C-alpha cells in the first residue's frame, strides 16, 4: 500500500504512465429522452402543402 | 500496469536490465567501481599515466 | 426413514474496496449443522368378519 | 547466459536483510520479473596499461 | 467478472503494515484463495435524491 511514484513498485498511479490510460469515449447517458413537443401529441395532424 | 502494458513497459524493462548488467561488467573491469571481491585486479589500478 | 442434516450459514462474510497495490483483508465463514429425524403417526380400526 | 523468472505469489524483503520490511505480491496485487547473469575476470598485471 | 485465484504457495500477513503477522501457506500446509472484482460508477448530481 504506496504511494504514486513509489520508489520501489510500478503502477498505473505513476505519473511516468500519463496519457497511456486513456478512458474510451462514450454517448451523453445523463440526457432524457428528448422532448417532442406536447400539443403535437393531443392536437390532429393533417396533411399540408 | 501488467494488464495494461503501457508504452510496452515490461518489454523495454527487459531490454534496459540487460544494458544494465553489461555497463557494470564494464565498470567493475575498468574502474573497479562495485565489482566483487571475485574479480582480480581492474585496468585504473595501473600507476602509469 | 433415516433424517436429514442442514449446513444452517450464520457467518458475515465481508469484502472491502481497495487501491492499486493496497493489502486485501483475510476472512472466515460460520455454519450450524441442524437435523431432522422422522415420526410415525398411526391408527386401527377394527370389524366382524360379516 | 542471462537469466529470467516471473512470479505472483512470492514475498520480497522491501528493505534489507538486517532491518526487513516485507511485502506478499499475493497479498498486494503484485507481480515481478527477477534477472540473473555470472561473469569471471582476471588481469594478470595490472600495470600493463 | 468476479474472479478467482487459489495458491499453496503464498505468505500472508494476518495483522497490519503496521504492525505485521506473517504465515507461510507452504509451511503450514494450508491453502488459500483470493477473490477479486471490479466496478466503476457515477452520480451526475448528487443534489437530485
Amino acid at each position: 500500500g504506496f504511494s504514486a511514484d513509489h520508489s520501489q513498485i510500478a503502477q498505473t498511479k505513476d505519473t511516468m504512465f500519463t496519457g497511456y490510460l486513456d478512458p474510451v469515449q462514450a454517448k451523453d447517458y445523463f440526457a432524457e429522452a428528448e422532448k417532442t413537443s406536447i400539443v403535437q401529441r393531443v392536437a390532429q395532424k393533417i396533411p399540408m402543402g | 500496469t501488467v494488464r495494461a502494458n503501457p508504452a510496452n513497459y515490461l518489454g523495454t524493462m527487459r531490454t534496459k536490465v540487460a544494458t544494465a548488467i553489461a555497463m557494470a561488467f564494464d565498470n567493475a573491469a575498468l574502474h573497479g567501481t562495485n565489482a566483487p571481491s571475485a574479480f582480480q585486479g581492474y585496468l585504473d589500478q595501473s600507476n602509469k599515466t | 426413514a433415516t433424517g436429514i442434516v442442514i449446513p444452517h450459514w450464520t457467518g458475515d462474510v465481508s469484502a472491502q474496496w481497495i487501491g492499486e497495490g493496497d493489502m486485501k483483508p483475510i476472512t472466515k465463514g460460520n455454519m450450524t449443522k441442524r437435523d431432522v429425524h422422522p415420526a410415525k403417526i398411526a391408527t386401527i380400526f377394527v370389524a366382524s368378519a360379516e | 547466459g542471462l537469466s529470467f523468472d516471473v512470479t505472483d505469489q512470492a514475498t520480497l524483503n522491501l528493505g534489507s536483510q538486517e532491518s526487513p520490511n516485507f511485502v506478499s505480491l499475493w497479498q498486494h496485487n503484485l507481480v515481478a520479473v527477477r534477472v540473473e547473469a555470472e561473469y569471471g575476470l582476471l588481469i594478470n598485471d595490472v600495470n600493463a596499461f
